[PDB]
């Protein structure tokens, strides 16, 4: 069961290529798509070796790299251009979808900050049309810009099966704090690490979590609340890791409570001490959950790439993500009264108001009704 | 029915005798 | 000398590692086909409510270690494990109207917590210790004992031997809630049962022998 990737716009093509760089660096696959001599099931993310990549100006830059063997600014502008090449790109998808034995998911790397946001809006409505049994996860990236952003939200609110926020501002913070840079070519170095470590349990088989649906649906309580945020502190026992993870200095997001926590441990840690670490997390109570539903914290063990030290990743569903929406939302109301139908923009503003109003009620002891 | 002369080590004999018989067949 | 020539050359140890691997990845695709029977249909699937007896072929040099009554115990834990993977996957493949979702998280949690307990805390704790023990094998006999002291203990931690109608049946009957609620896709009459059996589960397991507290939190 395989997952196909799609890189949209300058941003998506940038973040995916670097992610494909490190992923090919972790695996024992030389840059020339030829196996190196020098345990890993790689049929999900590789075809016998050519990646199942769908790239969409930067194309020249990708070809100029030695990895050539591995294959306006309006939102409405992107929406129109997508219908123009409707069958042009979907034949590439269909030749690979039907070319794939049993497709499992749809990962998307795109920035909603110009044309990729419009084209990305086109893919979501289109992918739900044809494929009704296919997972759609989007690794969207956040920051005239309020307009393009809010529309992609309206599309992402009901089309995508999941969502992982990646805001540039919080990423800009880590760029100076622990790296001392002030660059686009440098912030993505963390994004690739975030992406690669996210799917480690799928590329290196273990006992639990042998499918992407196995990871996400433990977090998402209801299809409306399908927004996630991540954590990656290591930049030492199992207790040292998780406590470093709950510090808001590390969360990639710029009352409130969590929904569920999933943790990834890639080191050589011992499975004797993990169940006790959860206890000290509960006793010391460094986090609160929903008052209605009994929430749990999950953590999985994995194996680091031998072809490449204890590291870890955290996935979260935190209701504090509502504040991020309200900012652009306020920014929309700002330019709306400040400056052929202009009616769809109001429909987008209505639906995104619903989701936020559900967040604030999601953290109450009466979430029922 | 057993002489206690070699009892304190008898277990190490049988476990060596039978284990040896399975070696010559291999 | 015997143990030395037994690491390779009728590699009994290599065969043992594969044994506990082809069950307890690969076996994910196998069961998923069974979700959506025939006795020959399965074989081609494998070579690619409580039955499915599985066996294996062992050469004489290792026959004395992996005995015949040893296959059944390895089969015993495999049967029960699948029912957990079943309920875990059945409540996972899908995605007062929304009130059903509150019955999902209130349940998809509980089966998920149990699965995290049997596999990680038991089927991987004793497994990590067992390998560190066999690599120091120095005898024909004691290799049986260190092995037989691995099943008869893993059959006890995973509660399947005794106290079945006292404790094990409770987990078994609430597992039927994972089947009934899966098909329907009366609602009020489920939580009255669910909040009862789950409280019945804790108010019975409360007698805790000591390792049961690792799950007693929920
Ligand atoms: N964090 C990060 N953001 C990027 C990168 N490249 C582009 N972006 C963002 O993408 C936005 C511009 O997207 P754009 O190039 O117009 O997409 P296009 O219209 O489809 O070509 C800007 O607001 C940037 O913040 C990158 O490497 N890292």
């Amino acid at each position: 069961r395989e997952i196909i990737t799609l890189q949209l716009g300058q941003c998506g093509n940038q973040i995916g290529f670097e992610f494909w760089k490190q992923l090919c660096a972790e695996h024992g696959i030389s840059p020339e798509a030829i196996v190196e001599e020098f345990t890993d099931r790689k049929d999900v993310f590789f075809y016998q070796y050519i990646p199942r990549a769908v790239l969409l100006r930067v194309i020249h830059s990708i070809l100029n790299s030695p990895y050539a063997k591995l294959y306006g600014n309006n939102w409405a502008s992107g929406f129109s251009q997508g219908e123009k090449i409707h069958e042009d790109i979907f034949d590439i998808i269909d030749r690979e979808a039907d070319g794939s034995d049993s497709l499992e998911g749809f990962v998307l790397c795109h920035s909603i900050a110009g044309t990729g946001s419009g084209l990305g809006s086109y893919l979501l409505e289109r992918l739900n049309d044809r494929y009704p049994k296919k997972l759609v996860q989007t690794y969207s990236v956040f920051p005239v810009q309020p307009y393009n952003s809010l529309l992609t939200l309206k599309r992402l609110t009901q089309n995508a099966d999941c969502l992982v926020v990646l805001d540039n501002t919080a990423l800009n913070r880590i760029a100076t704090d622990r790296l001392h840079i002030q660059s686009f070519s440098q912030i993505n170095q963390l994004v690739s690490t975030i992406m690669s470590a996210s799917t480690t349990t799928l590329r290196y088989p273990g006992y639990m979590n042998n499918d992407l649906i196995g990871l996400i649906a433990s977090l998402i309580p209801t299809p409306r609340l399908h927004f996630l945020m991540t954590g990656y502190t290591p930049l030492t026992t199992v207790l040292d890791v998780m406590r470093r993870l709950l510090q808001p200095k590390n969360v990639m997001v710029s009352n409130h409570c969590y929904i569920a926590i999933l943790n990834i441990i890639q080191g050589e840690v011992d499975p004797t001490q993990v169940h006790k670490s959860l206890q000290r997390i509960r006793e010391r109570k460094l986090a609160n959950f929903i008052p209605w539903g009994p929430a749990s914290i999950q953590v999985a063990l994995s194996r680091k790439s031998p072809y490449l030290r204890v590291s870890g990743l955290m996935m979260a569903n935190h209701t504090s993500i509502s504040s991020l929406f309200e900012r652009t939302c306020r920014q929309y109301d700002k330019l709306r009264k400040r400056e052929d139908n202009f009616d769809e923009m109001d429909t987008s503003r209505e639906i995104v108001q619903q989701l936020i109003d559900e967040y604030h009620a999601a953290t109450r002891p009466d979430y029922i009704s | 029915t057993m002489v206690s002369f070699l009892k304190p080590v008898l277990k190490q004999i049988i476990m060596a005798g039978k284990s040896m018989q399975l070696l010559k067949n291999l | 000398n015997l143990m030395q020539t037994l690491k390779k050359d009728y590699r009994l140890v290599e065969y043992l590692q594969a044994m506990r691997n082809f069950f307890l990845d690969t076996m994910y695709d196998f069961y998923t086909s069974i979700f959506d029977q025939n006795v020959s249909f399965l074989n081609v699937q494998l070579q690619e409510l409580d039955g499915l007896t599985l066996s294996y072929k062992v050469p004489w040099p290792v026959d004395i270690v992996i005995s015949l009554e040893c296959q059944k115990i390895y089969n015993q834990v495999f049967l029960l494990l699948l029912q957990i993977k079943w309920a875990k996957y059945s409540l996972d493949v899908l995605l007062q109207i929304h009130r059903m979702f509150l019955l999902r998280v209130k349940l998809m949690h509980f089966v998920n917590s149990l699965h995290n307990y049997i596999m990680t805390r038991i089927l991987h704790s004793t497994g990590l210790e067992f390998q560190h023990q066999v690599e120091e094998a120095k005898d024909l006999d004691q290799l049986i004992k260190i092995h037989y002291r691995y099943l008869s203990t893993i059959h006890d931690r995973c509660l399947l031997r005794e106290k079945v109608s006292f404790v094990k049946e409770a987990i078994m009957k609430v597992l039927n809630l994972a089947l009934m609620f899966a098909d329907g896709w009366s609602i009020e009459k489920m939580e009255s049962d669910f909040k009862n059996c789950h409280m019945f589960l804790v108010t019975i397991l409360n007698k805790a022998f000591p390792h049961l507290e690792s799950l007693a939190l929920s």
